[PDB]
RNA sequence: CCAAAAGAAGUCUUUCUUUUGGUAACCAGGAU
């Protein structure tokens, strides 16, 4: 944030912030295609954070 | 590798070098330190041309001295060039803005030859502009390069041109000196052999042979093997010598009355009287090796002579009659064979020395004609060699030379590369040579004599194309100008390690083979057949027995630049050239980072150019700050490095420089200390590896166009940091007292806030454009004797108060925070130039991200700007959630043939992940010459292919079948590379593996934010009404005559008429279009443009009766 | 983190004595911090050393 | 067309009136 759109003096210091915690996401599918089309999916979901 | 704390960077070269890359500056400052004379180099010419050692200041003071009246009763001589010490340090010199120079005195002793009265002085010669010890000059505070130049050697130079009418060969000669008269002789269609002394119409040699004192029987007697020169002496027409001199005075001397003395005089004058014509030692060398005439006795003399003339007009003839080789009397013979003038045999080199020294010697020049001019109205006994010199011509000539030259240029800062390349560049323009606007297709190729001594690649794209080139690594000059390069000699087959530096011609002379050869071992070739280069560039097979000389590298025929390019030979010329120009437009970052994968030149380079701070003495570091370093040396004493931090340069660009020891640490001689811009622990490192997908992406990276991951943005991957310079003085005037103050007419207080207590703005305060930096204001003259006004000033005592603010604003499109401020008064007796009370400078910093529409590119050649930078969610990921950086589309890759990118990515994601070539049972094949622990890497392992002894194929494949799982025993790339990726804006897997690796690429200083620019309305111009030009300004677009054409073509009539009146110039339609708009009515009809009427005007000054009729 | 302020630094292209990096290292330093607060308003933390 | 000063009205900050003040040519370097 630009130090003259807030009321701030010389010595303020903006920096940019980051308000993400997650930090590496995958996933993977585990799809049973059987011959009596009896069918469904199996997703496995990782989740990473800071 | 040869430095003491380099980083372990592993190599895949096979070959050994036998020789290490010499200093990459080493030929501005041994050319330098041979114009001042220094010890150093009397070392390295005694151990060399112990002959005749002498400077170039020594030359100069030489050939002018004795200066002598007509009389001779009087002379006039120099001697000794002596320097003091330079009279500040470097870093002042820049701070203050003074030029970095050292005093010259020379003894100057005046006799007189009628009273042997001798009188010697110091003379006092002007301040010398000193080089650093980078290769630069500090004029004026700014840093500045003097460029070599490309000439044309003074010679001989036979040549021959087919004849339409007859179909003849129809040959010539010209003898071009150094600063003198020119003389032809040629064969015409009729078979006569004639001469254009000068410049006139062509006469018979026999007139010119006569001239010399030759009867017609001694012509005849040695000029009697050819039927052209007895038809030429036959119908002659001229007996007797003096009127054979009558008839050349009567060519050369226009209107003015023939006689004996004038024109026994005249001739040899001209040509052998040497204060009129010169030939330097280049010259005479030439001549001399031409025509085999003084093999042995060395060369002392400057001037033509009789022997010469009568040697290239038999030489002439004998070339025209079809002749294999011609003996001179009293020398070897030599072959008759014409010339090629873009032989690196014949072209020289004018080095940074040189052209110094030319520039003394018209000074000097000058200087002289002074003093004997000085000499005859002064009375003798009062003459002093004080009052005879004036020195004012002679540092006039150096001001000239060193601001005002095509040569002499503002040293190129953008990064560190781009002053190494700077400093080694060898351009054909000049004051001198040929013209960018007249230079054929001949001169701009590439001669198979270069090989090794200027790189065929790096060269400028535009129409500078062929005419600017670089100095490869090994090549060095020598003292004639003549540019070599070491070759390893082979004795008997058995290539041996004496390296031997030879010029283009004796490299002519011999048989070279090839560096990449298969030595056994033994300095043996494997086989007896390999290529070589034979007389005229000629590669071929011979058997390895007439093999006489080896190159000492690959990498031999390559700069600097071109260098660090990494798999070069799998791209084309065309893209590698692209390539090696675009590394030196590369902007610094706020952090570095060094490639993954290089070529082992980057650290070289760095070290080189000078942007690092490297431990002059071995010791143990005491205190370590972002200001200074201080090291301990083993005897006692101790010394403080200090360091450049948010330093502007001549581009724009940051300058930081950080320290890379801690305060315990032991460094050694040579060692890097602190970093630089573009280096990351002494190694060069101008932009960052990304993680790369080259496919096709929805189309957004169409055509050269590229997408980028956001991460780049959050992460500050690809930021820079730019400054800008702003100043402005308090001059004097005839009115007088210009003041910088915050008291400014018309300003309010709101307006007056950031402004500290005497003007300049605070440090840290942020500006936006038309903010003003430096309160001023000047005397508003029209100083007016109105009476009560006059009246009151005079006794009353009313104050003047004319003030008219010149304050300095930052100027449009510009922004940042004050990072620093420099003030300079004359209170302090601080140096200003004269006239000048105060000079203030304000620095503005800016911090600028990657966007959109800004360009990047590769080490390859690969540009292009951004077109989108996606979300970090909506981009292809690997199966382990990692989202690709960049993407690159597929179909410039193939087309392009620079197919080094690819290889580039493969072994950049073999060394990412790190590998591990399994040799249970046997080292595999395709790992048998690969070396030693090169079997297996951690991950993030620095490796390096130099540029034609590299990384093969078969290894990269065999290194990316094996390489390291990343956490969980999961391979994410098979061994053709490629990975399957995950679509991660609709979710599904694309359906076919993509190739995935890590690729170097650098960001180029061609950002948007200096691009853009839009304009209403604004400032107009004065003599005509039309808008002004340029975003500082404001300006408009420029509409010019091919979008004229394309408008009629169109048939748009009314467009066109509103452009071209009242958008430009219409005075009266711009305000009423401007209030029709406003007010919502319709646009008016527009005028008369104004600049017809100027051009009315000014066909009328030319005394013309242009009238309008109706 | 939204801002600093180094009592000795104006802007953020200078260097404070004593400490090895300048001020545009510590803050791409300290853009690394992993924070969690619990309220809306903006809070300040203190860094104090000698 | 803009800035400053003064006077008047209202709003708590705009309008009306008066005065003062208000660019080129060279050389060089790049890009497509």
């Amino acid at each position: 944030v630009q130090n003259r759109a807030s009321g701030a003096e010389i010595g303020r210091i903006p920096v940019d912030s980051i308000y993400s915690p997650v930090l590496k996401v995958t996933y993977k599918v585990d799809a049973t295609r059987v011959e009596q089309r009896t069918d469904f999916d199996k997703l496995i979901l990782d989740v990473e954070t800071k | 590798n040869s430095v003491p704390g380099a980083p372990n960077r592993v190599s895949f070269a096979k070959l050994r070098e036998p020789l290490e890359v010499p200093g990459l500056l080493d030929v501005q400052t041994d050319s330098f330190e041979w114009l001042i004379g220094s010890p150093r180099w009397r070392e390295s010419a005694a151990e060399r041309g112990d002959v005749n050692p002498v400077g170039g200041l020594e030359e100069v003071l030489y050939e002018l001295s004795p200066i002598e009246d007509f009389s001779g009763s009087m002379s006039l001589s120099f001697s000794d060039p002596r320097f003091d010490d330079v009279k500040a340090p470097v870093d002042e010199c820049k701070d203050k803005d003074m030029t970095y120079a050292a005093p010259l005195f020379v003894t100057a002793e005046f006799i007189n030859n009628n009273t042997g009265e001798i009188k010697s002085q110091t003379v006092f010669m002007g301040d010398f502009p000193m080089m650093t010890e980078k290769g630069t000059f500090i004029i004026n505070g700014t840093e500045r390069v003097v460029v070599s130049q490309l000439v044309r050697s003074p010679g001989v130079y036979f040549d021959e041109t087919i004849d339409k009418s007859t179909d003849k060969t129809l040959h010539s000669v010209k003898v071009i000196p150094s600063r003198g008269a020119w003389l032809e002789f040629d064969v015409d269609k009729r078979d006569t052999v004639g001469v254009r002394i000068d410049r006139k119409r062509r006469q018979p040699v026999t007139v010119l042979l006569k001239a010399l004192g030759w009867t017609s029987e001694q012509i005849v007697e040695r000029f009697g093997f050819s039927e052209i020169m007895r038809s030429t002496l036959e119908k002659d027409n001229t007996v007797g010598t003096d009127e054979a001199l009558l008839d050349i005075y009567r060519k050369l001397r226009p209107g003015e009355p023939p006689t004996k003395e004038s024109a026994q005089t005249l001739l040899e004058n001209l040509f052998f009287k040497e204060k009129r014509y010169d030939l330097a030692r280049v010259g005479r060398y030439k001549v001399n090796k031409k025509l085999g005439l003084h093999v042995g006795e060395p060369i002392t003399s400057s001037t033509l002579t009789e022997e010469d003339v009568v040697a290239t007009i038999e030489y002439l003839v004998r070339l025209h009659e079809g002749q294999t080789t011609m003996t001179v009397p009293g020398g070897v013979e030599v072959p008759v064979e014409t010339d090629d003038i873009d032989h690196f045999g014949n072209r020289r080199l004018r080095t940074v020395g040189e052209l110094i020294q030319n520039q003394i010697r018209v000074g000097m020049s000058r200087m002289e004609r002074v003093v004997r001019e000085r000499m005859t109205t002064q009375d003798v006994e009062a003459i002093t060699p004080q009052t005879l010199i004036n020195i004012r011509p002679v540092v006039a000539a150096i001001k000239e030379f060193f601001g005002t030259s095509q040569l002499s240029q503002f040293m190129d800062q953008n990064n560190p590369l781009s002053g190494l390349t700077h400093k080694r560049r060898l351009s054909a323009l000049g004051p001198g040579g040929l013209s960018r606007e007249r230079a054929g297709l001949e001169v701009r190729d590439v001669h198979p004599s270069h090989y090794g001594r200027m790189c065929p690649i790096e060269t400028p794209e535009g129409p500078n194309i062929g005419l600017i080139g670089s100095l490869s690594v090994y090549a060095r000059v020598n003292p004639f100008g003549f540019i070599e390069t070491p070759y390893r000699k082979v004795v008997d087959g058995v290539v041996s390690d004496e390296i031997v530096y030879l010029t283009a011609d004796e490299e002519d002379r011999h048989v070279v083979a090839q560096a990449n050869s298969p030595i056994d071992a033994d300095g043996r070739f494997v086989e007896p057949r390999v290529l070589v280069r034979r007389k005229a560039g000629e590669v071929e097979y011979v058997p390895s027995s007439e093999v006489d000389y080896m190159d000492v590298s690959p990498r031999q025929m390559v700069s600097v630049a071109t260098a660090m390019i990494p798999f070069l030979e799998h791209d084309d010329a065309n893209r590698a050239l692209m390539g090696a120009n675009m590394q030196r437009q590369a902007v610094p970052l706020v952090r570095s980072e060094a490639p993954l994968v290089g070529t082992g030149m980057e650290l070289r380079a760095a070290i080189d150019a000078g942007d690092v701070v490297v431990a002059e003495e071995s010791g143990v570091i005491e205190e370590v700050s972002a200001d200074y370093i201080t090291v301990m040396h083993d005897n006692g004493t101790r010394r403080t490095y200090r360091m450049r931090k948010f330093a502007r340069s001549n581009h724009g660009t940051c300058a930081n420089q950080c320290p890379i020891v801690d305060a315990g640490d032991r460094v050694e001689a040579g060692q890097v200390i602190a970093d630089g811009p573009c280096t990351d622990d002494g190694e060069m490192a101008l932009g960052k590896n990304l993680l790369v997908a080259i496919m096709p992406w929805e189309g957004h990276n169409y055509e050269d166009a590229i997408i980028l991951s956001n991460r780049l943005v959050e992460e500050d991957v690809l930021t820079s940091i730019h400054i800008e310079e702003h100043e402005i003085d308090a001059r004097d005037t005839k009115l007088g007292a210009e003041e910088i103050t915050r008291d400014i007419p018309n300003i309010s207080d709101e307006v007056l806030a950031d402004l500290d207590e005497r003007g300049i703005v605070r440090i840290g305060a942020e500006v936006r454009d038309g903010d003003i930096l430096v309160g001023k204001v000047t005397p508003k003259g029209e100083t007016e004797l109105t009476p009560e006004e006059r009246l009151l000033r005079a006794i009353f005592g009313e104050k003047a108060r004319e003030v008219r603010d010149t304050s300095l604003k930052v100027p449009h499109g510009e922004s940042g925070k004050v990072i620093g401020i420099r003030v300079f008064s004359r209170e302090d007796e601080d140096e200003l130039p004269a006239g000048v009370n105060e000079l203030v400078r304000v620095y503005v910093a800016q911090k600028r991200k990657i966007s959109d529409g800004d360009k990047l590119a590769g080490r390859h050649g690969n540009k292009g700007v951004i077109g989108k930078i996606l979300p970090v969610e909506d981009m292809p990921f690997l199966a382990d959630g990692t989202p690709v950086d960049i993407i690159l589309n597929t179909h410039g890759v193939p087309r392009r043939m620079n197919i080094g990118q690819i290889l580039e990515t493969h072994l950049g994601w073999c060394a990412h992940s790190g590998w591990k070539v399994d040799a249970a049972k046997g080292v595999p094949d395709w790992a048998a010459r690969l070396p030693d622990e090169l079997l297996e890497a951690q991950p993030n392992a620095i490796v390096s292919t130099p540029v034609f002894d590299g990384a093969q194929e078969a290894e990269l494949q065999g290194l990316l079948s094996c390489t390291l799982p990343n956490r969980d025993g999961d391979v994410l790339v098979d061994a053709d590379g490629k990975a399957m990726l995950f679509d991660g804006r609709s979710g599904e897997p694309f359906p076919y593996p993509v190739t995935v690796g890590y690729m170097y690429i650098m960001k180029l200083h061609h950002l948007v934010d200096d691009k853009i620019h839009a304009r209403s309305t604004g400032p107009y111009s004065m003599i005509t009404q039309q808008p002004l030009g340029g975003k500082a300004q404001f300006g408009g677009q420029r509409f010019g005559e091919m979008e004229c054409w394309a408008m009629q073509a169109y048939g748009a009539a009314y467009t066109l008429q509103e452009l071209l009146t009242i958008k430009s110039d219409d005075t009266v339609g711009r305000v009423k279009v401007y209030e029709a708009i406003v007010k919502g009515e319709n646009i008016p009809e527009p005028g008369i443009p104004e600049s017809f009427k100027v051009l009315l005007k000014e066909l009328q000054s030319l005394c013309l009766n242009v009238e309008v009729l109706s | 983190v939204t801002s600093i302020r180094i009592d000795g630094v104006l802007h953020e292209f200078t260097t404070v004595p004593g400490v090895k990096e300048d001020v545009t290292e510590i803050i791409l330093n300290l853009k690394s911090l992993v924070v969690s607060s619990e309220e809306d308003e903006p809070v300040t933390m203190y860094l104090r050393k000698q």
